[PDB]
């Protein structure tokens, strides 16, 4: 078995973003979910850093 | 039981004193009659599935308001269903039946998800006794096809739902439908099943596909789950005697903790086995079987020269103490089999289908012991003997050994 | 020590009152 | 309408009670005794078992090898059974040979010869039932629930009794218990099938005259059990199918609460997945198990004795990954009949029980032994008339009161048997005897 | 919905010959402008499945029928990939939309229905 | 084949002109001999195993070294373990059989998770075609015990480590032990065995426990892999005649998509079943046995019964063209046999076991018609026949039909 | 199947918190886990709180 599948940690990144199942035919309107994903990571990365400089 | 006729469907009804009545559909659609094998299992297990009037699970539940039973089973010869419950809830019990007769929509869901699963339950729950399997294969090997088909319905040959459907159309008509009521006004029965069977098709009489023919041999069923050894001999002409015969030699005992004063019982003597002489007539064939279980093939082998020997010195001589015992435990074994509601209604079933009369326990022959040891003596030098193993089969006797 | 129908002691621990 | 149980008494204080079917040939004649294992002390018990194998290993007139014989010849057979209250000795007949066989079991009762070279016979006999019960799971479970529920208790005890004891019973104890126990005053002669009364009453002065009496007759049915909320866990992991029992106290022969409980009982009611009726059953529980497949079987019962009883239910299941579900929903069903029965449950149940009381009777020994353990449990036949008006009196609030006082929030008695490794520890189950919304 | 109640009310409609009149064009044409035959679906394979009752359904099919549906899935969901439409043999034809599915859903449904009503008799 | 002797253990080589050398022990251990049943194929598949010099896993790797192949097989009379390689690697094959027949650590483990599953795979493997079934199931019924018992271990009755222990160390031992060598040195093979082949156990000859009976009868294994049915003829007295008569009868096609023009071969015509007559000679029984395989049923009866008129047609008469054709016939399987590896070892292996000088392919008798015709009379009217149905048992035919 | 084990969110915590089968003999030394996980959440709730006064 394959250490993507064996262990515990890396199996539950594996079932979410790789080996996990999708329909084949997902158009572009379902890509707005990873989009969310990154404008989240955008504000957390600019939101922290504004709170290093903010009073 | 007063037999009589309501719109072309014979009914047999005795009435009583007692809350409880029993109605029992008897059909000739036994395995016998059968097309292919397992069809009457599976046409018997199909009985109260969906009609077009009446689903299966509105049947179940109306039958719990009243507080009906309902027991099915299939023989070599009937299928019988049968429903206890309050005397006064008949003519609920009656349309019931009329409507399995009638309108059954047999569908293909029902036979793999209902029908089919439990039809092999039952069949895995009767083999978990050895003795059982013994007396199946015995038949097989007697009879071959008719009385040699299987009663159950076995996964290696599946039953289709256009067999069961076919088999239906044949069974479930007047010619073939016999209605049993006991503590049932006989006049009230007659009445409603000439209202709810007058729409059933008349059809033919069902018959055995081919003639019966006896054969001998044996049967060797390799299984990891106990040890039978069944010793049967097939019968040309079924005779009254083989009733006294079967009790005379025994095998079980009569009271607890003991082994018993049959001859069959006393060759089990220092052994953890079991021995059991049985007879069924079968109308045109009959077959005399003697089954011996147990844990040790090496015990049942030895039990087994015992109880061929057993029959041997019967056919020798029985004395007329033996001969009044053997009379005595008939008329009981008679008496018992007329009152078990289960093997009550097929005897009137046989007698109103068939037109074999019933012999009623106080008619029972005494056989003398010059009839007695004749007809063992007629079993002893039979051609045609057949023998099946169960179990250790490497280490269990055969047929030329005994 | 063999026989499972005899229940061990506990007599030490059960209330009488219990019910 | 059935015919009229005749009842008779002898001078010694002998129960004759009859009901004769002239619809049949057969007659069931036996003795019914108020009696059993829970009559010994913890130093005999076995003694009642013990002397049910040796009442047919000869009297002082026949031998063993007589008695076989005589027996033979009368065409039936004889049967006994000991249980914890009750020991039952009957001889299913013909009609015409009832004087053979009332004769029979009065001499197997009065004058048997507990020989010294028999005792030792049986003595291996019965040693090596010990280790073939084991195989009888149903009755291995019911085992280990008396002892477990009547922990160190005469209900608690075995029928069998221990090894030990079946090693050193001798032919005084058994003399002895017999003559304490066997007493005209807690004995019913009981004739169903083909009997006439008044026949069977002149064979029993004939036969039963000189029974001794008790120094101390009490009426028939007549006794203190404290309840063990307990587990036994028998695992076993080679065997496929775990067998369950959960039981609480129930009721007494004698209770009020009698017919309640069997209501209740009913309500949850029985499932097999071999029948195939049993998937359309209307009870809840029924549902659940069957469309989840939590179960090949279960069993409601509701078993009484004198002055207590058990009230539960066995399962029986090769879902051993949801064991745990089984006994959830089981125990949640249970809840239910504190909290939420209808007049619906109920009317169904009330129903369903009216016709079961008395579709059991069916052949002559049902009726015999209807007969001998209702004499013996309440002192009377209760006629269907009487049972009918005591289930039409039992109501939907009788019902909740009588589940809030005897199984809500209750200490259970529990046995598991098999691979039982995903049936939780007590808490948790007995957790499940409440809910938390109510 | 149930399937159950959506048959029912559609043979109402059947029934009354005024509403029938204004009613069957209407849906022959909704069928034409929504266009599921243009991916080779019959009517029948838009139907939610994930249901107790729907599963029951499809598990009931005749083996043949559950793999020509099988079939009938994979192709529609490689038309919509690509963005292409069936053509030829592929669109179905009114003649082959066939509800083969309705009878097994209905007959699972009438237990279900007749389960829960009984699940509430009150013995009178 | 230059037999001799290295220690009190028969050596048989012949030198020859390639590359690779074939070394074969032969043992006296097949199952006619074992003492429970399946004991001769467990301790077939235990060869090799851990020995006390040298683990499997060495063994397997140092094999792979030489490029070196291994080949196992249980026959009713031998076990046969049979190792290909490079002339020059003969003294390591050598002493690896040695350490075998010595040495081997009979433990528990391996017979749980190594030897007992590939056994099983291997059997399951076999029973794929049923026409092996129905030769087995015939030897079965034929000879009950010896040459009854099952050549393989099955899962119903248990090989324990006790049993394969003790079978062990009857079977391997000087007495029970021949060396066959195919393109191997015999001078130099002599010289090495007799000294790694020393120290082992003089032992005594295996022997069957019981004499060999024949029985006629019938099996009937049901099985819903295909369908399959053998015709045996239990032969008392083995006579090389019926060799002849086996190639003569045939079944197989000699030529690719044709029927062929033995008798056999031609009662198969318009029917997609095959036929195979073989004879086994077991010295001091023989089986001659004619094996239907097909798809339907119906079929294999049909042909079952053009099969046992081929039989009786050839009592009859036999020509003169068909009587050289069945030698030549005859003295080609005797060639090919004897080419084979598997089969070569086992040929001089029992020349070597037991005293019966191997028929030389160039020595093959010539059958005159008369002789023929007279051995195809005797089976005709053989008083034992045996007849095991495997498939759809219900359909095929039965003894005393045919 | 009841309810805890058949939804997925619910069934994770049963995992963690409800039915996570643990050995029977954990002595006290097993109690520092939750007592940190106690602390972490004490300094969460005061943290936050905290950060709402600071400048
Ligand atoms: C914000 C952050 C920026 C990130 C970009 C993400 C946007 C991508 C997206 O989801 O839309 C693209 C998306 C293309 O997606 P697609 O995977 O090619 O098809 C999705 C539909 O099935 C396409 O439906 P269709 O196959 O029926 O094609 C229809 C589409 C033509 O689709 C195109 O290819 C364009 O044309 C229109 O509907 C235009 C409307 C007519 C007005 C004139 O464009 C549209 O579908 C536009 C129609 C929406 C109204
Ligand atoms: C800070 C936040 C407050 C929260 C309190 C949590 C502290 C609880 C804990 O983990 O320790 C209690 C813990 C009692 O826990 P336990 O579960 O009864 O047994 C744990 C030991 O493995 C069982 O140890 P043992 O059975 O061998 O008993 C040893 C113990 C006797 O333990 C007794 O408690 C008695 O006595 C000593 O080791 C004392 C040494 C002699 C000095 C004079 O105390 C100790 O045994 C302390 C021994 C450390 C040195
Ligand atoms: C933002 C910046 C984009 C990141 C660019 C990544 C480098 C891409 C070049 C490398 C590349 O093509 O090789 C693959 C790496 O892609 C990968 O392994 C990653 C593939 C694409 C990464 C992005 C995934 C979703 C993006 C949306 C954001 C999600 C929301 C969270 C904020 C290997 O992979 P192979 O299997 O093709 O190799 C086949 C043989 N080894
Ligand atoms: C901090 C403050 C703690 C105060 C809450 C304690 C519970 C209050 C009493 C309620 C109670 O005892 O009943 C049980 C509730 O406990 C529960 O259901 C929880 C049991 C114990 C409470 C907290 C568990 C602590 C474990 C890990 C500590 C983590 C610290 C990290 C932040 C249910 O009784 P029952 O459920 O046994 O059955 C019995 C039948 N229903
Ligand atoms: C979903 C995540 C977030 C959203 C939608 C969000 C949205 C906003 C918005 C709308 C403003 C007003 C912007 C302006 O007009 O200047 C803002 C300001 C701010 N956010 Fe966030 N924010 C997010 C996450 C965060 C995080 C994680 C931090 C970490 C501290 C943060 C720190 C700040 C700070 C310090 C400001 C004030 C400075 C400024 O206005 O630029 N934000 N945020
Ligand atoms: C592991 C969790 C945390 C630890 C171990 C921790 C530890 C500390 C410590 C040691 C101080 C100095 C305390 C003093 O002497 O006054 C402090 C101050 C502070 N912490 Fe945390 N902290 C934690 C989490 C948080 C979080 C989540 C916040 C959320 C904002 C927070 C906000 C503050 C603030 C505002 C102060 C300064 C005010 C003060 O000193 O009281 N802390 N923390
Ligand atoms: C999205 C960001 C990436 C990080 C991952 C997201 C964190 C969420 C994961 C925590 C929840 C647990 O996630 C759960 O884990 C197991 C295994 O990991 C998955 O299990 C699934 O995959 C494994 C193998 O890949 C199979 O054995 C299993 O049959 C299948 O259901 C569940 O479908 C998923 O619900
Ligand atoms: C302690 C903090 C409380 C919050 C709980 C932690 C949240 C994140 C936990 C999810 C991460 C995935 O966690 C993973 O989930 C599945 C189901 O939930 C578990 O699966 C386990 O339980 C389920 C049933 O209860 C079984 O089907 C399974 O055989 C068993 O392994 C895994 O053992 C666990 O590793």
């Amino acid at each position: 078995m394959a250490l993507r599948k064996k262990n515990s940690l890396l199996n539950m990144a594996n079932s979410y973003v790789l080996d996990s199942p999708q329909p084949s035919n997902l158009n572009y309107f379902w890509n707005f979910g990873s989009l969310l994903a990154l404008c989240l990571v955008i504000q957390l990365a600019t939101g922290i850093t504004l709170a290093m400089h903010y009073t | 039981f007063s037999t009589a006729e309501a719109a072309g469907v014979k009914v047999a009804a005795q009435d009583g004193q007692s809350p409880i009545s029993d109605l029992s559909v008897v059909l000739r659609g036994g395995s016998r009659y059968a097309t292919v094998p397992g069809v009457s299992h599976i046409l018997e297990k199909f009985a109260f599935q969906n009609t077009v009037p009446k689903s299966a699970l509105r049947f179940v539940r109306e039958l719990e308001l009243f507080g009906g039973k309902l027991y099915t089973h299939t023989t070599r010869e009937h299928i019988v269903l049968r429903t206890q419950f309050l005397k006064q809830d008949l003519p609920y019990f009656v349309d019931a039946f009329a409507n399995v007769l009638k309108e059954t929509k047999f569908q293909q869901f029902e036979l793999t998800e209902r029908v089919a699963p439990v039809a092999e339950l039952d069949l895995l729950k009767r083999e978990s006794d050895p003795a059982f399997t013994a007396l199946e294969a015995a038949h097989e090997v007697a009879f071959r096809t008719g009385l040699g088909n299987s009663v159950y319905a076995q996964g290696y040959s599946p039953v289709t739902l256009e067999d069961v459907k076919e088999f239906a159309r044949q069974v479930y008509a007047k010619q073939n439908v016999a209605v049993v009521g006991n503590n049932v006004v006989p006049a009230d029965l007659q009445q409603l099943v000439g209202t709810a069977f007058a729409d059933l098709q008349e059809g033919s009489k069902v018959t055995q596909a081919g003639t019966t023919t006896l054969h001998g041999g044996e049967a060797r069923v390799r299984t990891s789950t106990g040890n039978a050894l069944t010793i049967a001999l097939p019968i040309a002409e079924p005779k009254p005697v083989y009733h006294a015969l079967a009790s005379f030699l025994g095998g079980p005992a009569s009271m607890p903790w003991s082994v018993g004063a049959s001859p069959l019982a006393q060759a089990t003597v220092g052994t953890h086995t079991s021995v059991k002489a049985t007879y069924h007539n079968y109308g045109d064939a009959g077959l005399f079987a003697i089954t011996i279980k147990g844990d040790s093939p090496a015990e049942i082998s030895q039990v087994a020269h015992k109880a061929v020997q057993a029959l041997k010195d019967t056919g020798a001589e029985v004395t007329e103490e033996q001969a009044a015992r053997a009379y005595a435990k008939s008329k009981f074994a008679a008496a018992e089999a007329f009152e078990n509601p289960d093997s009550s209604a097929s005897v009137i079933g046989m007698e109103l289908l068939s037109g074999v009369s019933r012999i009623a326990p106080e008619n029972v022959q005494k056989f003398t012991p010059a009839e007695l040891s004749e007809a063992a003596a007629q079993l002893s030098a039979s051609a045609k003997p057949v023998v099946a193993a169960v179990g250790q089969v490497h280490a269990l006797p055969f047929a030329d050994e005994l | 020590g063999k026989s499972t129908y005899k229940i061990p002691d506990f007599t030490p621990y059960l209330k009488k009152d219990r019910n | 309408v059935s015919p009229k149980t005749r009842t008779s008494n002898l001078k010694n204080g002998l129960t004759i009670a009859s009901e004769s079917n002239p619809l049949v040939q057969t007659a069931t004649v036996g003795v019914w005794i108020d009696a059993g294992s829970r009559n010994e002390n913890a130093y005999n018990n076995g003694t009642a078992h013990f002397f049910e194998h040796l009442a047919f290993k000869g009297t002082d007139k026949r031998s063993q090898h007589q008695l076989e014989l005589d027996i033979e010849n009368m065409g039936g057979h004889l049967n006994a059974y000991t249980s914890r209250e009750s020991t039952v000795y009957y001889a299913k007949s013909f009609k015409d040979d009832v004087p053979k066989s009332v004769e029979i079991l009065a001499d197997i009762l009065q004058h048997s010869k507990l020989a010294e070279s028999a005792i030792d016979r049986e003595r291996e006999v019965i040693t090596r039932e010990l280790e073939e019960v084991n195989k009888q799971y149903e009755e291995v479970v019911f085992d280990h629930l008396h002892a477990t529920a009547f922990m160190n208790q005469p209900l608690g005890r075995t029928i069998l009794g221990p090894r030990e004891n079946i090693q050193t019973i001798t032919n005084t104890e058994l003399r002895k218990f017999i003559t304490e126990n066997y007493t005209a005053d807690r004995m019913v002669l009981v004739g169903a099938g083909a009997v006439d009364h008044d026949a069977l009453v002149e064979l029993a002065e004939k036969y039963f005259s000189h029974l001794p009496s008790s120094q101390s007759p009490v009426p028939l049915g007549t006794p203190i059990p404290n309840f063990v909320g307990s587990e036994v866990r028998l695992r076993d992991d080679t065997m496929p199918v775990a067998h369950i029992a959960i039981a609480v106290e129930g009721v007494s022969w004698t209770s009020e609460d009698y017919y309640t409980a069997l209501v209740a009982q009913a309500i949850i009611g029985n499932y097999d997945r071999a029948v195939g009726t049993s998937r359309h059953q209307g009870s809840r529980l029924s549902n659940i198990v069957s469309e989840n497949n939590l179960a090949n079987s279960f069993q409601s019962f509701s078993t009484s004795y004198s002055d207590t009883g058990l009230w539960g239910i066995y399962l029986t299941s090769e879902n051993t990954t949801q064991i745990d579900d089984l006994v959830h929903f089981t125990l949640k069903e249970w809840n239910r009949l504190s909290t939420s029965v209808s007049n619906l449950q109920v009317e169904r149940a009330k129903s369903q029980l009216k016709a079961g009381l008395l579709l059991s009777l069916d052949g002559t020994t049902y009726v015999a032994e209807d007969i001998g353990r209702q004499l013996t449990t309440l002192g009377r036949r209760v006629t269907p008339a009487e049972v009918e008006a005591k289930l039409e009196a039992v109501t939907e609030h009788d019902v909740r009161a009588w589940a809030q006082k005897t199984l809500y929030d209750k200490d259970i008695a529990l046995v598991g048997l098999g691979p039982i490794e995903g049936l939780y520890d007590y808490n948790r189950i007995r957790n499940d005897m409440s809910m938390m919304r109510w | 919905a149930s399937i159950t109640s959506v048959v029912k009310t559609s043979e109402l409609i059947l029934k009354s010959p005024l509403l029938s009149k204004i009613v069957v064009p209407l849906a022959k044409t909704y069928v034409k402008f929504s266009g599921y035959r243009q991916l080779g679906f019959k009517m029948n394979d838009l139907i939610i499945e994930e249901t107790p009752n729907m599963q029951l359904a499809l598990r009931r099919l005749p083996p043949t029928e559950s793999y020509d549906r099988v079939y009938r899935l994979i192709r529609a969901t490689q038309f919509s990939l690509s963005h292409k439409l069936a053509t030829g043999n592929d669109i179905t034809k009114p003649e082959e939309d066939d509800h083969y599915l309705i009878p097994y859903i209905l007959d699972v449904e009438a237990e279900a229905f007749e389960k829960d009503a009984l699940d509430n008799l009150e013995v009178v």
